[PDB]
RNA sequence: UAAACGCUGAAAGCAUCUAAGUGUGAAACUAUCUCAAAGAUUAAUCUUCCCAUUUCGCAAGAAAGUAAGAGCCGUCAAAGA
RNA sequence: ACCUCGAUGUCGACUCAUCUCAUCCUCGAGCUGAAGCAGGUUCGAAGGGUUCGGCUGUUCGCCGAUUAAAGAGAUACGUGAGUUGGGUUCAAACCGUCGUGAGACAGGUUGGUCCCUAUCUAUUGUGCCCGUAGGAAGAUUGAAGAGUGUUGCUUCUAGUA
RNA sequence: UACUAAGUGGAAAAGGAUGUGAAAGUGCUAAAACAGCAAGGAUGUUGGCUUAGAAGCAGCCAUCGUUUAAAGAGUGCGUAA
């Protein structure tokens, strides 16, 4: 459960090696970041030779977290890391691939580009 | 005056009961039934023909009453031996209505099918489906239908859109 | 309203695996046959009732006046009497169990008493907020918070009627509403029902049709394994 | 609806009446529509 | 029911939601939902069970003499300072 | 300058909130210089809700990102026999300025003791006694009450009016 | 014996209103009153400057005259007019 001001890698090839989450989109005081939630994040750590700077404002979309969610069926997903992906205001990757596995709830929240751009779907 | 105006009514078929607070009128038509409220400040007489409505007293309430229930009985003849009759104009791009049984159905512009039922003793007919026609004995009956088939879509004043009345001009607004 | 009632004792929780995939945490009530002990008309009493015997025991653990009614009524001994209101069409002396009251898997609401929990604070009770603990504290580390209304002759000067303090906390009768029958167990008389059930395990426990939805019923069925012998 | 401590006809056409204890203002104009007189 | 909109209708032959009569109308109000509740002294209702002695005199009197039930004590925890 | 100088602890923050409506959102309606979408103004309405951060002791305020909304006030500018003491205002020390001086400044800065076991009443829970007119064990009705009431996005209706 | 219909009484101003009672005058009226209903409601002409244009209803030059019961360089709406 990703929450306000939690630093997270990012899976795509965008030029960003660390990010900082601002504001946990979608309601007031909504604590929590699950799996499919979009939050907006700023760049902190990033590369010469990439297409965000660092200190933008931006919107992205986890993929991953440390501490998991339970499917209907009674499954537990947990992931070793906290990831998110650069997404743009259509829904649609900001970067050309994704990197590591990612989960299935994006499925559910559209986000069929980031399906079809990863690895593996779990 | 209202309350000094002449009744003339013909004997063919229109009788008038006066009971103590039930006047019964029946005629070619249903009878129409009114009630009178207690301690009335206005006697009846029933001569030949001639019906004539007289007051006790020089009070408020008295000429009121005096105005308001001659016109009650002008109504109540008039419905009793001609009724009375409603027209709506129902104008619109897919507007349309008809009669299945004792319920009117419209279909203006919601998603919701719209239904309505109609009361004892009026009958409204559809001879085009913009065209609404509300028959009936009793004048506040028939305004009520009117009325409440209206509230579904009040005209508007930028197009004709909506369940006119007939022979009822709206102000006109030019929406560019 | 057509209200229908049973009683039971809450044996546990289980879960059951469901078509369409799903995983339904259950709790599972023994429901005793009841007998109708007594049926009570609008008209001669001024409202309907029928208050049922359960939880059978032997005729030497009753007291004296409850076994004279009971061999009264010629009606079997229970030591647990208890009435539902609104229900009607049972005639008197006749065995209900819950397979004729409700559905396979119609909604139903549960009544029962919560567990126990004794003296609780107000933040345990209440959902109150504990105050910091660094930066320099005091004494009161999980206060109830300022109960000041108004100080001075021209405001309260009192603490308001009905304060959130500590205080008892459990052992209170709770219904949880919209609970769906999962499945009838005619010859063990156990009942499935979905979600979870307040109460400790053995428990008194009251099912009745709920009142927000009395006539719903969403359909649900079970699982059939595919899994064969070893090869 | 104009809600005024002052009402006062406003043309020639519009009519001043008494209803539930309240005096208004009627016109055929709608925004010559006052209350509260 | 509030704001608002009415139908039929006069005082004031017209008009007019109003004075009589008859409607529509909000997360507000009264109920529907959950909990507690006859110390509600205005102390409610129903069902079941147990009392219905011998004498003296004094009767919501005495001496003894008659049951349902409850409590003390013990083992406890679905409870609990 | 009427109460209080044989003592009424004064800013801000934390916890708990309650009340008013001159209504920020949600709810209903009239007018519009209201085509639709989104608005403006007025009327009715207090049931619920009314965010997290950067700088500052701060209230305030500016800025950032959200939200349906980030309302105006009162309650000793609510709340220290509930917490803290950053600020103000003890003794220490320095800077600028005034004074010949000791010293002084709603000028600036560093540091600096916040006590009390609850009698009455108020309140949250739990008991004993007695009454309810014979006693006891059960099951009830419900006078008077308390608790909750928030709302968003997507799809369809329909690219229809 | 009158008045109030507001619980006014039982707190308030500038201002607003066909609430109601009393009084004092004045106009018309059964040679017909008022409202409403049914008809007409004019001609030069659409006068002229003026204005892209106004000419019954832009500012004007003013604010015409006949027929006739009546009619206005118009009562508004409204039309580029
Ligand atoms: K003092
Ligand atoms: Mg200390
Ligand atoms: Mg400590
Ligand atoms: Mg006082
Ligand atoms: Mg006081
Ligand atoms: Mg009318
Ligand atoms: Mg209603
Ligand atoms: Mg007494
Ligand atoms: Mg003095
Ligand atoms: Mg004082
Ligand atoms: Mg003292
Ligand atoms: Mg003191
Ligand atoms: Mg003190
Ligand atoms: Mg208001
Ligand atoms: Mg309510
Ligand atoms: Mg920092
Ligand atoms: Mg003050
Ligand atoms: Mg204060
Ligand atoms: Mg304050
Ligand atoms: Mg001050
Ligand atoms: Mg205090
Ligand atoms: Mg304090
Ligand atoms: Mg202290
Ligand atoms: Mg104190
Ligand atoms: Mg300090
Ligand atoms: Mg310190
Ligand atoms: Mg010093
Ligand atoms: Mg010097
Ligand atoms: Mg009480
Ligand atoms: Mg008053
Ligand atoms: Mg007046
Ligand atoms: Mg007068
Ligand atoms: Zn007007």
């Amino acid at each position: 459960m990703v929450s306000f001001m939690t630093r997270l890698n990012v899976a795509d090839n965008t030029g960003a090696k660390q990010v900082g989450i601002i504001k946990v989109l979608g309601s007031t005081r909504k604590r929590y970041a699950f799996l499919g939630d979009v939050v907006v994040v700023s760049v902190k750590d990033a590369i010469p030779s990439g297409m965000v700077k660092k200190g933008q404002v931006l919107r992205a979309v986890i993929v991953r977290t440390k501490k998991g969610q339970q499917r209907k069926d009674g499954t537990h997903l947990k992931f070793d890391d906290n990831a998110c992906v650069l997404i743009k205001e259509d829904k649609s990757p900001r970067g050309t691939r994704i990197f590591g596995p990612v989960a299935r709830e994006l499925r559910e929240r559209g986000y069929n580009k980031i399906l079809s751009l990863a690895v593996e779907v779990v | 005056k209202i309350g000094n105006r002449t009744i003339t009514l013909d004997p063919a078929k229109v009788n008038l009961n006066f009971q103590k607070d039930h006047i019964a009128v029946k005629g070619p038509l249903g009878q129409i039934e009114l009630k009178l409220p207690p301690n009335l400040p206005l006697k009846f007489e029933l001569k030949d023909n001639n019906l004539q409505i007289t007051r006790n007293n020089e009070l408020k309430q008295s000429k009121i009453f005096h105005g308001t229930y001659n016109a009650l009985i002008t109504n109540a003849i008039i419905g009793v031996t001609q009724g009375f009759e409603k027209k709506l104009r129902l104008v619109g791009v897919g507007y349309r209505a008809n009669v299945e049984g004792e319920t009117l159905n419209l279909q203006l512009g919601y998603s919701h099918p719209i239904k309505e039922k109609i009361p004892k003793g009026l009958t409204v007919k559809v001879e085009k489906n913009t065209e609404i026609t509300i028959s009936g004995i009793s004048k506040e009956l028939v305004g009520q239908f009117a009325t409440e088939v209206r509230k579904w879509r009040k005209p508007e004043p930028y197009k004709g859109k909506g369940v006119l009345y007939f022979d009822e001009v709206i102000v006109r607004k030019a929406g560019k | 309203m057509e209200i229908r009632g049973i009683f039971g004792v809450k044996v546990g929780m289980s879960q059951v695996f469901t078509t369409n995939n799903e995983r339904l945490p259950i709790t599972v009530i023994y429901c005793e046959p009841n007998q109708v002990a007594g049926v009570k008309t609008e008209a001669k009493d001024k409202y309907s009732a029928t208050l049922l015997s359960f939880d059978t025991v032997e005729n030497k653990k009753l007291n004296k006046p409850q076994q004279g009614f009971f061999e009264k009524n010629n009606l079997k001994p229970t030591k647990h009497l208890q009435e539902i209101r609104n229900m009607t069409g049972f005639e008197m002396g006749q065995q209900i169990t819950p397979q004729n009251l409700f559905q396979v898997g119609e909604y139903v609401d549960v009544s029962a008493i919560s567990k126990g929990r004794g003296f609780t604070g107000a933040i345990k009770r209440w959902n109150f907020k504990i105050g910091p603990l660094g930066h320099g504290a005091g004494y009161p580390h999980r206060f109830q918070g300022s109960v000041q209304a108004g100080r001075g002759g021209a405001s309260a000067q009192r603490v308001f009627k009905g304060k959130k303090m500590s205080g008892h906390y459990g052992h209170e009768k709770v219904t949880v509403q919209n609970l769906r029958i999962v499945g009838f167990d005619e010859a063990n008389m156990l009942v499935l029902v979905s979600g979870a059930i307040a109460g400790p395990e053995g428990g008194v426990v009251l099912i009745r049709t709920a009142k927000k939805k009395p006539g719903v019923v969403k359909p649900i069925e079970l699982a059939v394994q595919t899994e064969k012998a070893p090869e | 609806m104009k809600v005024r401590a002052s009402v006062k006809p406003i043309c020639k056409d519009c009519k001043i009446i008494k209803r539930h204890q309240i005096v208004r203002v009627i016109c055929k104009t709608q925004k010559h529509k006052q209350r509260q007189g």
